[PDB]
């Protein structure tokens, strides 16, 4: 995505459903919020 | 390419009492890298080591290394005059250093995988 | 390391078939490509050539377990 | 997926390699004789901020000063694609918030292929220009004087084929500037 | 402020760099069918800016 | 940069050990001493009155007015060779008999000539490591400099400690030779100086040919560093 894009998929809008496959944009926004969950998970161990 | 001096302290003739130190300089001159050897034990050669041989007689997949040097001193009195000595090291075995399999140094790269297949490597 | 003697699933015998249903696989395979390199026939390529006419020519059923373990077994002889 | 391993053993993409050190020497006595760079010792600090000069970097170091970093950095990857004066391993950055340019051949960069994309934007840039001039000197139809523009890579189904038919190799795409390294530098 | 020296390099690169927002809008001094928009600071400051030197806000 | 205001540079090396200088005393001892160079040095401009600039200039010549423990008799010196002289006195390890070498005039030139080759190869040696190139690593600092203070300045993010455009991948071949290497340090040079030192404790220098130099340099590289070298080599790899 080019630089000050205003397009809400710039920033995270996935339009696709999972049964209809998401795109390289979709699926990297999608790993993104996937890997905070498992580094909060990670801290769920240690800090308590 | 060493340089450094250091300070003597023999004290036994007159000619020992006119030194100051000694000058320490040398350096190396060929290196070159062979591939893994072995010796069999019936006081020979060194004999090619393949990986497999390595692998389970619990040796290391090592060349070794082939060095080539020159030593250089300085003697230094005590008014200021030098004595230089020059001495030069034939091709001299350092030490053997590990090789990565399916490298240049492999002896599994001149062979293919009929090759590799036969003698006990895994041919992919 | 080859086709197995039974299915997997439901124990129908298809190895019986198996050694014939290779060679003759390949030689159909060979029919549909034209005389190509043997790299230069895509894997890709090879396995969308429909097979089911020939297993049922082999006397194998229509049952999903048993064309699925003759289709996709891996041969060994093949690997090394 | 568990434990304090989250995130430390990372893998490399599927076309993604790592580059070895290239010929630094070559590209900087190449660079230092470039005509529009001035030497190092042969400008001031205070000229550079004069008129404004744009610092030019290699593999770290500072060799001198441009006037047009784009142009420059623009030029260079011009001769990346041709392979033989530029390395096509060559890392060419330009930072236009600062306005430098850096050329990296050092070891330890990831770098993948990518497909280039043309375009023909000079063409379409010089026929709004010449519809602009019959739009102003009073011209009815001066918009039929403006052109479509197109993007495309020069990637073919025929190479596709090839590259399947074992005849075209990723060598050969770089070779003919249809691909080109990219490291997250340059990216 | 900002436009002014936090960045001015920047704002004067950006009708070259290619990874800048077009924007389809007409230009007044070369009659360009494009303008680039870069949207900058905390303000979310909007500048057209064009190869040809144009700049909004007066610059 | 520190809250008081002091810029200070910190030079990690062999040699030397976490010494931090003040910002004017590095630029002084490569020849250039006038302020007003200097400021050219780090802000590049003398005539421009923006914002970046004045609070630049601000900033710098609140630096250069603190009083370091380290660094006060060579706050306000004019020239370069006693401010090295200064340097030897601090740095020097093997020297701790001050007020002695000073009385001769040899020593002075000589630790000066150390002092200067040494930090003209130990600063910034990928721009070179002769006398020419000092000059341009003044300028070359003054950059890293200015750099630093657009960070202070809140005008650019600091550097991102994760993106990709920052990093390396080195592998196999560089880390082994770079462990080759730094285990050849203590194995090998070390045992060689010590094996020298053990024979010219026992027999004469004048006496010795080159038939004991081959003899003292086989003896010093016996079969105790070749185990030393590959043992550490091996446990480096393995111990992670
Ligand atoms: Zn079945
Ligand atoms: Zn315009």
């Amino acid at each position: 995505y080019p630089r000050f894009a205003l397009e809400a998929q710039a920033y995270g809008f996935i339009c696709n459903s999972y049964i209809a496959g998401l795109t390289s944009p979709e699926f990297i926004f999608g790993e993104m919020n996937g890997r905070f969950d498992l580094i909060n998970k990670a801290l769920s161990t240690s800090s308590t | 390419n060493v340089d450094i001096t250091y300070k003597d302290q023999r004290d036994h003739t007159e000619i020992d009492k006119l030194r100051e130190s000694v000058q320490i300089q040398f350096n190396f001159t060929d290196v070159n890298i062979e591939r893994p050897q072995h010796r069999n034990y019936s006081q020979g050669n060194k004999i090619n080591l393949l990986p497999n041989k390595a692998r389970l007689c619990g040796l290391s997949y090592s060349g070794p290394v082939n060095l080539a040097a020159e030593v250089i001193l300085t003697a230094h009195y005590s008014n200021g005059r030098q004595e230089v000595k020059r001495a030069s090291i034939p091709p001299f075995q350092v030490s053997t250093f590990p090789i990565m399999r399916g490298s240049n140094r492999c002896h599994t790269h001149h062979l293919s995988k009929t090759a590799k297949k036969e003698i006990g490597e895994d041919p992919n | 390391m080859l086709i197995p003697v039974v299915c997997f699933t439901c124990g129908f015998p298809i190895g019986t078939y198996a050694a014939i249903f290779d060679k003759a696989r390949t030689e159909y395979i060979k029919t549909k490509m034209g005389g190509t390199l043997p790299q230069n026939i895509p894997l890709d390529a090879s396995l969308q050539i429909e097979l089911k006419d020939l297993i049922t020519a082999l006397g194998i059923p229509m049952r999903v377990c048993c064309r699925t373990h003759l289709i996709t077994t891996l041969d060994y002889r093949k690997y090394y | 997926d568990t434990g304090e391993k989250v995130g430390m053993s990372k893998q490399l993409a599927i076309t993604a390699n790592v580059c070895t050190a290239g010929e630094v020497l070559s590209l900087k006595q190449r660079l230092l004789s470039d005509p529009a760079i001035q030497q190092l010792a042969d400008v001031s600090n205070k000229d550079i901020v004069r008129k404004g000069l744009a610092r030019v970097f290699i593999n770290g170091e500072w060799i001198g000063c441009c006037t047009n970093a784009f142009e420059l950095a623009q030029r260079y990857r011009m001769l990346r694609r041709e392979g033989k004066v530029v390395h096509p391993h060559t890392t060419i950055y330009w930072d236009s918030m600062v306005d430098e340019v850096e050329f990296w051949l050092d070891v330890g960069r990831l770098t993948r292929p990518l497909l280039i994309v043309d375009n023909n934007i000079e063409k379409y840039n010089q026929a709004c220009y010449k519809a602009a001039e019959a739009r102003k000197k009073g011209d009815k139809d001066w918009e039929k004087h403006k052109i479509p523009f197109i993007q495309n890579t020069r990637f073919t189904p025929q190479m596709a084929k090839d590259i399947l038919a074992g005849t075209l190799t990723l060598e050969d795409l770089v070779a003919q500037g249809i691909c080109e390294f990219i490291t997250p530098e340059e990216a | 402020g900002e436009m002014e020296d936090k960045y001015k390099i920047f704002i004067k690169n950006a009708p070259f760099d290619p990874t800048n927002c077009q924007i389809k809008k007409d230009c007044p001094n070369c009659h360009l069918d494009y303008l680039t928009q870069i949207c900058i600071g905390s303000q979310k400051i909007i500048i057209l800016v064009c190869r040809c030197g144009y700049m909004s806000n007066r610059g | 940069y520190m809250t008081t205001g002091a810029i200070t540079i910190e030079i990690n090396s062999t040699k030397f050990s976490k010494l931090r200088i003040p910002w004017y005393l590095i630029f002084r001892m490569f020849g250039m001493t006038g302020d007003d160079s200097i400021i050219e040095q780090v802000v590049f401009d003398l005539e421009s009155n923006s914002l970046v600039n004045t609070f630049m200039i601000e900033i710098l010549e609140k630096s250069i007015h603190v009083l370091d423990p380290i660094f006060q008799p060579v706050q306000h010196e004019l020239n370069r060779e006693k401010i090295i002289q200064f340097l030897s006195e601090k740095v020097s390890k093997f020297v701790s008999n001050p007020s002695a070498y000073k009385s001769d005039e040899n020593a002075v030139q000589y630790l000066n000539e150390r002092q200067l080759t040494i930090l003209d190869k130990i600063l910034l040696p990928h721009m070179g490591q002769t006398a020419d190139t000092r000059v341009r690593k003044l300028r070359f600092l003054g950059l890293l400099i200015h750099k630093i203070l657009l960070v202070i300045m809140n005008v650019f993010p600091p550097t991102d400690r994760d993106s990709y455009r920052t990093k390396r991948v080195h592998g196999s071949g560089v880390s082994l030779a770079k462990a080759f290497k730094a285990i050849f340090n203590t194995s090998v040079i070390a045992p060689i100086i010590n094996g020298f030192k053990e024979l010219l404790k026992q027999t004469a220098f004048e006496e010795l040919t080159q038939r004991n130099i081959i003899e003292a340099f086989s003896a010093a590289l016996s079969k105790n560093t070749a185990s030393d070298l590959n043992r550490s080599m091996e446990q480096s790899i393995i111990s992670g």
